């Protein structure tokens, strides 16, 4: 009585492939459009909001969390897998890092703790292999601005833009066209509305965009108005009459 | 005071109290002195504070200016202040330099005063990093040239910027062009090649999201082609079109567009031979709007001389009629 | 029909959904006419023969005085050169003629099949016979003052033809 | 007075239980002649004809209870002539039991139309 | 079809039938999204139709809606997919 | 590995079908909801039927109060929903002891959908196929409506519906939210509440229910209670004494 | 394969602006058509 499943459910096929994570990959092609940018002077990512209702909350639903402080993630795949994994890299960043080396685990080595979840997720049985794909866009005071993909089985790259989802190639062709480093955050901010607004026609609005940045400071942002001991957070997530404004912004 | 909107308050009193030019002596004092906030940038006032207001004085006197022959005095102006917006960010360039020559087509009386601006900020552009939307301004003036009765000189231009667009990614501007580069090729007796530039512009349209506005803008051309090609059937199917959209902006429509479909819906079922639908047009007030003018009336007076075979009445309606309708 | 349709109330949300497509252009084609849409095209009835339905198709004639035609659909599978083409060409002709009418077809899968397993055997009769139907349709002559009612078990051999709008569009349930 | 006018009250609400509303007790005539003709008697037709007109909105011992008691008191209005006449209009575009819509069919729906109708056309 | 492309079929099969000042567009592009020619003419064409037997003359937006949301679906599917809501 | 629904795993398309399933022929079970936000309550509405005479229908519950001041609306069958249920319940008492703090509909409804989604990934357990609309009126939000779903999605509500009536509903309320400016209509007393949202479900269902055919949760600020049968009477005589 | 469709999409071009031969031109458009059906997303 009980369990007894310990057999793996990722094997080798013929051709040297992992079922598993074909089929995975046909799930994130098909998710939402998302991006993400290195503009030197910042990191902007922005994804698609999306409403289940026009009666329903979005502010509950999440398409762009922060992982670490000064971290976010993005992701084109599946939104429960998300969920549960974003849960388990917000915990292993907290209790391994934030009073053992006394902050934030750099994205590089943050991207490898992710990696490693997806990799246990496809080695063991028990349990089908996590089906998702993320940008993971981030700074660290000891590499600057990041950009990297993590890849279903756990395989990661970096990149200096990039987009998955659906519709990729081109919008990384006017990405690609548009900036070529030492950029304001602000105008990667204004090409990327742009680059989005010709992968994305039937209705197009800032207000089905879901955008934040990692590429500014307030006294909001050390967590109080006195005197400095560190520096805090950069994330910041914008509001949507924000978005609006940078719009109107040519 | 001397900052720079409390001269705005001052400068625009002083255009109704007085003139525009009694304001431009405050406006150029400004500029020259009055210390203000943050750093200099003409020896005394801010540019990018200063400069979005200075778009608002440029408005205040650019309609007048034209008119008046006051011209080159207003000519003169925007580009010693063009050099200004350079020392201040790449997007305030791209907002400021774009919108000027619009600002004076919204009330143009002189076709000459607005040529010579717009040479000026193709070659001032330049100097920044911009060579996509120099292009985009050259539609600008090929208007000007198109209105000057000069579609010879404005078809050698027209081309050229057509052909840079398509691999630039100046894909919303595409459709602006083909649309302008059809009129020039009706005019010059083209039948043939309005239809096949504007099936063009069809294509690049439905490439990219537009407003409501443009799409049903190309189907007023697409229906005027077909008066003139010929299947007035085919002419009151896209007018149709137009005018069901523009009943669900209701009010909301620009004057021009609004009108020029409704003259033209009322001529194409009287050349049809559905005399009975103009006076069904006409009684209606969801497909005709508040609006009378001379044309409608002209419309009812010649589909109704024609019903009763009245050679008299179709005079009559051509003559009081005609400054409007011809 | 020689089952009445007041009769057999009870089985009344079938009865008025069948009125509703059936009885009204019938009788008065003007109202659809005046819209500028067109009146309806075939109807189907989908769920279990045996509940009765084959009583409602019978009883929807009575009321109209229509000419029920009852279609064995094996029957329009001869094997000779076109008497299969002819069958269907009588069937429409008649219908035509002695408007209004039912045409009722019996289990649709042999004359309305998808192919046994995309391969042939016999399953190529059921083509000849299903593009006949489909050209009446498209064609210009146009269903109003006939009607046609296919019937099966199923719609898990119906063809995707069928199940397009515009050769059926009216899909009635047995609830 | 008040007594003859308390028992049509409270046979009111013995009625609105009697009424039929489900598969329970059952639709009569009786009760509602026992109510509209001795509340014209207590009181008088037009008063009478405001009162019911509100009543008839919720049960009614099956609508053509209600519709042969409405087809009475009309012409008594139609009668007297003046406001009563255009009392006639308000009461019918109130509640539909003698222009009824629960079902198409009757006399009495009928006549009270072709009455309105004369007087409005005249 | 894009949605310059679904906006001209319902305009087309709307001429066809009764309309009035309420047959708002806006509402459908919203409604529907790239479906094909063959679908969105169908579908137009089936609603004037569907309307006319619930003893309706006039076609509104209010009368295409109610037609389309019984056609659409009988059974209830809780929002899009798996992939994303 | 085996196959992809004899055990939960991958489809060929990146699909679960397992998941789509759950969505699908749980809310057939002759029942359909909506929930509405009032000023100061919230009001569901649900569907609550006994087919015998003999089956006593106090037992028979599909409204549930998790707590004092929770309640829980479950779309979908008593085995499944009990699952459900000890969850909940258990989540709601432990919270309370240790962080504290009375439960939030949001944070009861994004714990059940990540334990949902491991129950997924398992292959010798099934997601769920209840839908869970967790009510109450928080003092940190005033009246809220939050649902999950099974597939280990959850998302916040202003008001919801389920069941094949989800378009109706929607659109009644739609259409006068956009009229009023509001999507919370304005009234103290639980009595009108429940009135409004009886005229949108009338109209929108089309249909008007009996006593024990229905069962109506209303949350107010610190407790949550069902209507009596005679109390879900009242209220359906109460607009047809305005009628 | 491709090189002879670049001609037979050249050729729909020349034939619409009514000429009786191909031109230059019409085949660089043509390669423009094909290189963008390879990149698809």
């Amino acid at each position: 009585m009980t369990d007894r499943y310990s057999f793996s459910l990722t094997t080798f096929s013929p051709s040297g492939k992992l079922g598993q994570i074909d089929y995975a990959l046909t799930a994130v092609k098909q998710g939402v459009t998302s991006l993400g940018i290195k503009a030197t002077n910042g990191v902007v990512i922005a994804t698609e909001k999306k409403s289940s209702s026009p009666l329903a909350m979005s502010e509950t639903l999440s398409k762009v969390s922060l992982l670490t402080p000064d971290i976010g993630a993005v992701y084109s795949g599946m939104g429960p897998d998300y969920r549960v994994l974003v849960d388990k890299s917000r915990k292993v960043a907290h209790t391994s890092y934030k009073r053992i080396y006394g902050e934030y685990p750099p994205t590089k080595l943050l991207v490898s703790e992710v990696a490693k979840i997806m990799q246990e997720a496809t080695q063991s049985g028990g349990v089908r292999p996590f089906g998702v794909s993320l940008l993971i866009a981030g700074h660290d005071e000891f590499n600057g601005f990041s950009l990297y993909q993590v890849d279903p089985s756990g395989s990661y790259f970096p990149w200096k833009a990039t987009a998955i989802g659906k519709g990729s190639v081109a919008a990384k062709t006017f990405l690609e066209k548009r900036w070529n480093d030492e950029l304001e955050l602000e105008d990667a901010i204004h090409i990327a509305l742009l680059t989005l607004k010709e992968s994305v026609e039937g209705e197009f609005n800032g207000d089905t965009i879901e955008l934040a940045i990692i590429g500014d400071e307030n006294p909001d942002l050390l967590g109080y108005t006195g005197i400095p001991t560190d520096k805090g957070p950069r994330f910041r997530k914008l509001t949507s009459q924000e978005i609006n404004d940078r719009l109107e912004a040519l | 005071m001397s900052l720079p909107g409390s001269k705005l308050e001052e400068a625009r009193r002083l255009v109704n109290e007085k003139q525009y030019n009694e304001a431009e002596q405050v406006y150029l004092s400004l500029l020259d002195k009055d210390s203000s906030q943050s750093s200099a940038a003409a020896g005394a006032s801010v540019d990018d504070k200063r400069r979005n207001e200075q778009e608002t004085s440029i408005l205040e006197l650019g309609q007048l200016y034209v008119t008046m022959g006051a011209k080159d005095k207003l000519r003169e102006f925007i580009p010693h202040s063009t050099e200004y917006m350079m020392q201040f960010a790449k997007s305030k360039t791209v907002k400021v330099l774009k919108t000027l020559i619009e600002k004076f087509e919204q009330v143009p009386d002189s076709l000459d005063d607005q040529i010579f601006v717009c040479e000026k900020s193709i070659e001032f552009a330049k100097r920044e990093k911009r060579v996509f939307l120099k292009h985009s301004l050259s539609i600008k003036l090929a208007t000007l040239h198109y209105q000057k009765k000069q579609y010879k000189d404005s078809l050698a231009l027209i081309n050229d910027l057509l052909r840079e667009f398509k691999k630039l990614d100046d894909k919303p501007s595409l459709v602006d062009v083909h649309l302008l580069e059809s009129k020039v090729y009706h005019k010059l007796r083209n039948l043939a090649k309005s239809k096949a530039s504007l099936t063009a512009a069809r294509t690049a349209a439905n490439s990219i999201y537009c407003p409501t506005q443009t799409v049903a803008e190309l189907d007023l051309m697409s229906g005027i082609l077909h008066c003139e090609d010929k299947d007035y059937k085919t002419a009151f199917s896209y007018f149709f079109e137009s005018f069901e959209s523009y009943h669900n902006l209701t009010t909301h429509n620009s004057y021009e567009k609004a009108c020029q479909v409704l003259k033209y819906m009322l001529l194409s079922k009287i050349m049809l031979n559905l005399i009975d639908d103009v006076k069904n047009i006409l009684n209606a007030k969801y497909t005709k709007e508040t609006y009378q003018s001379r044309g409608i009336d002209a419309m009812k007076a010649v589909a109704e001389a024609y019903n009763n075979r009245s050679l008299l009445d179709f005079n009559t309606a051509l003559k009081q009629y005609e400054k409007e309708l011809m | 029909g020689e089952i009445t349709f007041d009769g057999i109330g009870g089985l009344t949300e079938q009865i008025r959904e069948l009125r509703e497509v059936i009885e009204l252009p019938l009788k008065n084609p003007e109202i659809f006419q005046r819209v500028g849409i067109k009146p309806p095209k075939g109807v189907l009835l989908y769920g279990p023969p045996g509940t009765g339905k084959t009583l409602l198709a019978k009883a929807v004639a009575a009321t109209i005085g229509a000419n029920f035609i009852f279609s064995p659909a094996s029957g329009i599978v001869d094997k000779y050169i076109g008497e299969s083409a002819r069958i269907i060409r009588e069937m429409f002709a008649y219908a035509k003629e002695h408007e209004p009418c039912i045409i009722f077809m019996d289990e649709v899968d042999a004359i309305g099949g998808r192919r046994f397993s995309e391969g042939t055997s016999a399953d190529r009769e059921i083509q000849r016979t299903l593009m006949e139907l489909l050209t009446q349709m498209d064609g210009f002559d146009n269903l109003g003052q006939t009607k046609i009612i296919m019937a099966t078990n199923r719609p898990d051999t119906l063809d995707p033809a069928l199940l397009r709008p515009g050769r059926l569009d009216r899909k009635v349930e047995i609830p | 007075a008040q007594n003859d006018c308390n028992s049509a009250l409270d046979q009111l609400l013995v009625l609105e239980k009697k009424t039929r509303q489900a598969s329970d007790l059952a639709s009569s005539k009786e009760v509602l002649a026992k109510i509209v003709d001795l509340l014209a008697s207590r009181n008088k037709w037009d008063d009478l004809n405001e009162q019911l007109t509100l009543l008839s909105k919720k049960h009614g011992q099956l609508k053509l209870s209600i519709q042969y008691m409405i087809q009475k008191v009309m012409e008594y209005l139609k009668s007297s002539k003046s406001l009563d006449l255009n009392t006639r209009i308000s009461v019918i575009e109130t509640i539909r039991v003698v222009t009824e819509n629960k079902i198409f069919v009757e006399v009495e729906r009928a006549r009270v139309t072709k009455d309105l109708v004369e007087i409005k056309k005249e | 079809r894009d949605r310059r492309e679904r906006r001209l079929i319902f305009g087309t099969i709307a001429s066809k039938m009764s309309l009035a000042p309420e047959a708002d567009l806006d509402s459908l592009i919203i409604r529907n999204d790239s479906l094909s020619g063959a679908v969105i003419a169908a579908i137009m064409q089936e609603a004037g139709l569907r309307a006319v037997r619930k003893n309706r003359y006039v076609i509104l937006q209010s009368d295409l809606e109610e037609a389309y949301a019984t056609q659409v679906k009988t059974d209830n599917t809780v929002d899009k997919f798996d992939f994303y809501k | 590995a085996g196959y992809d629904r004899h055990i939960t795993i991958f489809s060929p398309e990146g699909r679960l079908y397992q998941v789509e399933y759950a969505f699908k022929a749980t809310n057939q079970t002759n029942i359909n909801s909506l929930a509405v936000r009032g000023k100061d309550c919230t009001v569901v509405i649900s569907q609550k039927k006994v087919p015998d005479k003999l089956l006593d229908p106090t037992t028979v519950s599909y409204i549930f109060c998790i707590s004092r001041t929770i309640g829980m609306v479950v779309n979908g069958p008593i085995p499944d929903a009990r699952n459900a249920a000890l969850r909940a319940k258990a989540e709601a008492a432990e919270f309370r002891y240790k962080y504290g703090y009375d439960m939030p509909c949001d944070v009861l409804a994004k714990r059940m959908a990540n334990l949902s989604q491991i129950y997924t990934q398992r292959a010798y357990m099934r997601p769920l196929g209840v839908i869970l609309t967790f009510v109450s009126v928080d003092e940190e939000l005033g009246p809220s409506i939050y649902k999950t779903d099974p597939a280990g999605y959850y998302v916040g509500y202003k008001a919801t519906a389920t069941g094949p009536k989800q378009q109706e509903i929607t659109t009644n309320l739609e259409n006068h939210f956009k009229k009023s400016k509001i999507d919370h209509i304005n009234e103290e007393s639980w009595e009108k509440v429940v009135e409004f949202a009886i005229t949108h479900m009338i109209d929108a269902l089309g249909t008007e229910f009996s006593k024990n055919d229905l069962e109506v949760g209303v949350a107010t600020k610190d407790k949550f209670f069902t209507l009596s049968a005679e109390n879900i009477e009242e209220r359906l005589v109460a607009i047809a004494e305005q009628d | 394969a491709d090189v002879k469709g670049v001609c037979t999409e050249a050729g729909m071009y020349a034939l619409r602006e009514r000429r009786i031969h191909v031109t230059q031109e019409d085949f660089e458009l043509a390669v423009g058509k094909v290189m963008n059906k390879n990149q698809e997303t």
